[PDB]
C-alpha cells in the first residue's frame, strides 16, 4: 500500500471505526482475497471483540495486504451495502 | 543462500518490513523446519509489527536456499501476492 | 560464471585475478557475501581473519568475484588497496597513490597532500561524491593507526591476521 | 591478545577455557624453539613442585587430569630420570591414575618410559607390566580391591615384588589380616593380557585387518573398539538396535559392519565412528556379516536364521543377490580369497561354494565324511559344521564338526 | 555514476557520437534538470556534431545516475532506439 492510501486510512480512522459494519464484510473480503480465514478470526478477537475493536484492527491490518488493498476494500464496502462509507473513502482518494 | 536470493531480499527489504505480519509466516517456517523456536522468541520480543518483520528478515538473510523458499511459500500461501512477486525472480534452485 | 562486465569493473578496481589452480569454498564465500550484503548503506567495516595462509585474500577476491551481490548492491566500483605493514612514512604514500587512482578525471588538485588527514578528506569526499556506492578492500593491516587513517566513514573492509586491529574504528563491525 | 594475533585458538567451553594450536603452528614452534624446549620443561616441573605434589594432587582441581598425563610427559623431555622415578614409579600415583584415567594410559606411558630411563629398570617396567596383566580383567570395576594385598602374587622379585612385601609388612603390624600365599611358583600359567570391554556378556570380536586394533560387542549391544597393545580405549559406540549378533572390520579397516537381532546392518565408519552404510533384507535375525576380502569388490555376504544368504552390493542400497541354498540356518559366513567365489556354511554341514559373479550356484561339497556306524536309528550322521576355516591361501576350506575337523577341497569338490 | 553505467556509456560512446544529434537530447536533459545552459553552450559550440555528442557524453560521464537515465529516455523519445537498447545494460 502506498503512503497516500495509508495516510487516507489514518485520516478516516474515526469514521471507519464509528461506522464500519464487520459481520457482513468478511465474505466480501474473502472473495477478493484481502485476508486469509485465520487472519479474520484474529481480527474478530481483537481487543474486547466489539464491532469497533474489530473494525479498528481490520483497518490497521488492511495497510499490509497489498498495493491494491484500499480500492479492493472500498469495493467490498460497496458489495455489502456500505455505500455511504465507501463514498466517504473514494471522495478522499480522488481528493 | 545464493547471492541472487540474498540480494533480492535486500532490494525489497523495506516493502517486506512494512507489510509482514510475522505470526502468519513464522508458523509455516517452523513447520517446514527452517526457523527455530529461539529465533521466533527473539522475533516475538520486538514490540511492533514492523520491528518483528525487520528482525525476521535479519534472520532469514543469513539462512540457506531452502529457507528462502520456505519464506516465499509462506508469503504466497498467506495471501501476500505482491510481496511474493517481488521475491519470485530471486528464488534459488533447491534440492 | 563471471559476466564479461564483472571483469571490466574488477579490472578497474585492480583486485588480483584468482589463481588458475583454485577451489571454491562455497559456504564461506556465501557467508561473507551475505554478510557483506548486510551493510546495505551507511558506513561499516568487515574483518576477516585466520592463521597465516588460510585463504584469507582469495576469499576476499572471490566474494566480490560474483555478479549478483556486487552488481545490484554496489553501483560504486570496488577499489582494492594492498596495505602491507608500514612505518608512518610508508603509509603516507599509499594514501597519495589511492588519491591518484580514485581521481581519474584529475579535476581535483594535481598537488598531493603532505598530511595524512588531508588525504583522508580527499578520500571521504571522493567516496562521497565521485564514487557514491564504492567498497574498499584492504590486504593485511598490522596496526590501528592505519585504519584510523582509512577511517573515511565509508565502507572499507579489512582482511587480516589480527582481529584486534579494528578496535579504534567506529561503526558496525562484523 | 594472542587469540587475536590468531596464534592460539580459543575454546569457550563453559567457564573453562582450553587454548590450542594448529598442527602447523605447533610444528613451527619446535622448528624455531627446539633448543629451548628441552631446557624449559624442567622449568615447568619445578614450578609444579613449588605448588602441588603429585600425592598432593586432588580430583576436584581442574588442571589435574592434564597433570597426570602431561605431568608424565614433561619429565621425559626434562630428561631427568631420577625424577621420573620419583613420579611414575609411585604405586599410589598409579592408583589415583587408574582411579579416573583407567589402566590404559599408564601402559602407553610405560612404552615411552622404557627408552627414557634405564635397561635394568626396563625389567622393573617388565615386572610392572606383568603386574598389569592381572589388573585389566577385574581392576576397573569399582571395589578397587586392596591392590597392596592382591599385589603379593607376582613371582621372582622385581621392583613390584620388593615394594609389595615391605608394604605388606607395614600394613601387618597395624592389622588388616592379610593372608600370605605360599604356592605361586607352583601355580598359574599367566596370560600376557586380559580385557573387559563390557559389564554385559560379549557376543563377538574381530581383529583389525592391520592388526593394530580389535572390536568386541556384547549382550548390551554396545560395541567397543580398542587398540590392544597399549590396551587403552580407542573407541566408544553409543548403542546398536537390538542385541549385537556379530561385527567385523572392512578389509582396509575403514568400515565396521554390525549384525543384530533387529536386522539393522549398521556399517559405522571405523575412524570417525559415524554411520556410513546400512542394510536390511533378512526374514530372520542375521547369522553373520563380513566385508569382501578383495580390495576391489565391495560386497556384504550375510547369513541368517531364515537360511537365505544375502550377498549385498556395498555400493548399492539394495542386495546384489539373495541366495537360497542352505537347508538349515547359516552357521558362519566368509568371503573367499577369490572374490568371484563365495563360500558359506550351515547346520546341514555341507559347504557351499557359490559363484558370486554369476549370482548363482557353482559348487557345494556334501559333508557325511564324519562316518560313524552307531546303533542310532538315524542313518548316516547329519554333520553340523560350525567354523568356516580357510587355508592361508584360502584355496581350500578347513572346517570342524561333531568329533572331527575336516579339510575339504572346494575347488575339486572333494574331501582331503 | 554507477560503474556499469559509466562503462556502458564508454563501451558505446563511439556508436553514439557517430549518430546522435545533441539539440533535442539537450532540450530533454535541460528540462529534466540534468544539464545546464553553460554546459549546453559548450556542447553546441563544438565545430561538428561528433564533437558535440562527444562533449555531451564527456559531461554525462561525470554526472549522477539520474543523468544516465535522462540521456537514455531522451534517446528513446528521440528515435535512437537501437542506441538506447545498447545502453539498457547500464542501468
Ligand atoms: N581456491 C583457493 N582458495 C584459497 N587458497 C588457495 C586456493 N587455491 C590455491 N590457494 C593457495 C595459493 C595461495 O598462495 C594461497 C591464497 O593466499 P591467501 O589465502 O590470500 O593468503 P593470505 O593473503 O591470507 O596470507 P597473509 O595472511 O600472509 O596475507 O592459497
Ligand atoms: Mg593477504
Amino acid at each position: 500500500m502506498d503512503e497516500a492510501d495509508r495516510r487516507l486510512l489514518r485520516r478516516c480512522r474515526l469514521r471507519l471505526v464509528e461506522e464500519l459494519q464487520v459481520d457482513q464484510l468478511w465474505d466480501v473480503l474473502l472473495s477478493r482475497e484481502l485476508f486469509r480465514p485465520h487472519m479474520i478470526e484474529d481480527i474478530q478477537r481483537a481487543g474486547s471483540g466489539s464491532r469497533r475493536d474489530q473494525a479498528r484492527q481490520l483497518i490497521i491490518d488492511l495497510e499490509t495486504r497489498g498495493s491494491q488493498a484500499l480500492p479492493l476494500f472500498i469495493s467490498c464496502l460497496e458489495d455489502t451495502g456500505q455505500d455511504m462509507l465507501a463514498s466517504f473513502l473514494r471522495t478522499n482518494r480522488q481528493a | 543462500m545464493d547471492a541472487k536470493a540474498r540480494n533480492c531480499l535486500l532490494q525489497h527489504r523495506e516493502a517486506l518490513e512494512k507489510d509482514i505480519k510475522t505470526s502468519y509466516i513464522m508458523d509455516h517456517m517452523i513447520s517446514d523446519g527452517f526457523l527455530t523456536i529461539s529465533e521466533e522468541e527473539k522475533v516475538r520480543n520486538e514490540p511492533t509489527q514492523q520491528q518483528r518483520a525487520a528482525m525476521l528478515i535479519k534472520m532469514i538473510l543469513k539462512k540457506d536456499n531452502d529457507s528462502y523458499v520456505s519464506f516465499y511459500n509462506a508469503l504466497l500461501h498467506e495471501g501476500y501476492k505482491d510481496l511474493a512477486a517481488l521475491l519470485h525472480d530471486g528464488i534459488p534452485v533447491v534440492s | 560464471g563471471i559476466t564479461s562486465y564483472v571483469r571490466t569493473v574488477l579490472c578497474e578496481g585492480g583486485v588480483p585475478q584468482r589463481p588458475v589452480v583454485f577451489v571454491t569454498r562455497k559456504k564461506l564465500v556465501n557467508a561473507i557475501q551475505q554478510k557483506l550484503s548486510k551493510l546495505k548503506g551507511e558506513p561499516g567495516w568487515v574483518t576477516i581473519h585466520g592463521m597465516a595462509g588460510c585463504g584469507k585474500s582469495v576469499l576476499a577476491a572471490e566474494a566480490v568475484r560474483d555478479h549478483s551481490l556486487l552488481e545490484g548492491c554496489f553501483p560504486g566500483g570496488v577499489h582494492w588497496v594492498s596495505v602491507g605493514k608500514q612505518d608512518k612514512s610508508g603509509l603516507l604514500m599509499k594514501l597519495q597513490n589511492l588519491c591518484t587512482r580514485l581521481d581519474q578525471d584529475e579535476s581535483f588538485s594535481q598537488r598531493l597532500p603532505l598530511n595524512i588527514e588531508e588525504a583522508k578528506d580527499r578520500l571521504r569526499i571522493l567516496m562521497l561524491r565521485k564514487h557514491p556506492r564504492s567498497l574498499l578492500i584492504l590486504d593485511d593491516v598490522w596496526d590501528s593507526w592505519v585504519l584510523k587513517a582509512f577511517d573515511s566513514q565509508c565502507q572499507i573492509l579489512l582482511t587480516t591476521r589480527d582481529k584486534s586491529v579494528t578496535d579504534s574504528v567506529m561503526g558496525p563491525k562484523y | 591478545e594472542f587469540v587475536n594475533k590468531s596464534l592460539l585458538f580459543c575454546d569457550r567451553n563453559g567457564k573453562s577455557f582450553r587454548y590450542y594450536l594448529h598442527d602447523l603452528q605447533v610444528d613451527f614452534l619446535t622448528e624455531k624453539n627446539c633448543s629451548q624446549l628441552q631446557d624449559l620443561h624442567k622449568k615447568i616441573i619445578t614450578q609444579f613442585q613449588r605448588y602441588h605434589q603429585p600425592h598432593t594432587l586432588s580430583p576436584d582441581q581442574e588442571d589435574c587430569m592434564y597433570w597426570y598425563n602431561f605431568l608424565a610427559y614433561h619429565m621425559a623431555s626434562a630428561k631427568m630420570h631420577k625424577e621420573l622415578c620419583a613420579l611414575m614409579f609411585s604405586l599410589d600415583w598409579i592408583k589415583a591414575k587408574t582411579e579416573l584415567v583407567g589402566p590404559a594410559h599408564l601402559i602407553h606411558e610405560f612404552v615411552e618410559y622404557r627408552h627414557i630411563l634405564d635397561e635394568k629398570d626396563c625389567a622393573v617396567s617388565e615386572n610392572f607390566q606383568e603386574f598389569l596383566s592381572l589388573n585389566g580383567h577385574l581392576l576397573g570395576r569399582q571395589p578397587f580391591p586392596n591392590i597392596v594385598q592382591l599385589g603379593l602374587c607376582e613371582p621372582e622379585t622385581s621392583e613390584v615384588y620388593q615394594q609389595a612385601k615391605l608394604q605388606a609388612k607395614q600394613e601387618v603390624d597395624n592389622g588388616m589380616l592379610y593372608l600370605e600365599w605360599i604356592n605361586k611358583k607352583n601355580i598359574t600359567n599367566l596370560s600376557r593380557l586380559v580385557v573387559r570391554p563390557h559389564t554385559d556378556a560379549v557376543y563377538h570380536a574381530c581383529f583389525s585387518e592391520d592388526g593394530q586394533r580389535i572390536a568386541s560387542c556384547g549382550a548390551d549391544k554396545t560395541l567397543q573398539v580398542f587398540k590392544a597393545e597399549t590396551g587403552e580405549k580407542l573407541l566408544e559406540i553409543k548403542a546398536h538396535e537390538d542385541e549385537v549378533l556379530c561385527c567385523a572390520f572392512s578389509t582396509d579397516d575403514r568400515f565396521i559392519a554390525t549384525c543384530s537381532v533387529d536386522k539393522k546392518v549398521k556399517i559405522w565408519n571405523s575412524m570417525t565412528g559415524e554411520l556410513v552404510h546400512t542394510y536390511d533384507e533378512h526374514s530372520e535375525q542375521v547369522n553373520c556379516c563380513h566385508f569382501t576380502n578383495s580390495s576391489h569388490h565391495l560386497l556384504l555376504a550375510t547369513g541368517s536364521s531364515d537360511c537365505f544368504l544375502k550377498l549385498w552390493d556395498l555400493n548399492q542400497k539394495e542386495c546384489r543377490n539373495t541366495m537360497f541354498g542352505h537347508t538349515n540356518s547359516v552357521n558362519h559366513c566368509r568371503f573367499s580369497p577369490d572374490d568371484k567365489l563365495l563360500a558359506s556354511c550351515s547346520a546341514d554341514g555341507t559347504l557351499k561354494l557359490w559363484d558370486a559373479t554369476s549370482a548363482n550356484e557353482r559348487k557345494s561339497i556334501n559333508v557325511k565324511q564324519f562316518f560313524l556306524n552307531l546303533e542310532d536309528p538315524q542313518e548316516d550322521m547329519e554333520v553340523i559344521v560350525k567354523c568356516c576355516s580357510w587355508s592361508a591361501d584360502g584355496a581350500r576350506i578347513m572346517v570342524a564338526a561333531k568329533n572331527k575337523i575336516f579339510l575339504f577341497d572346494i575347488h575339486t569338490s572333494g574331501l582331503l
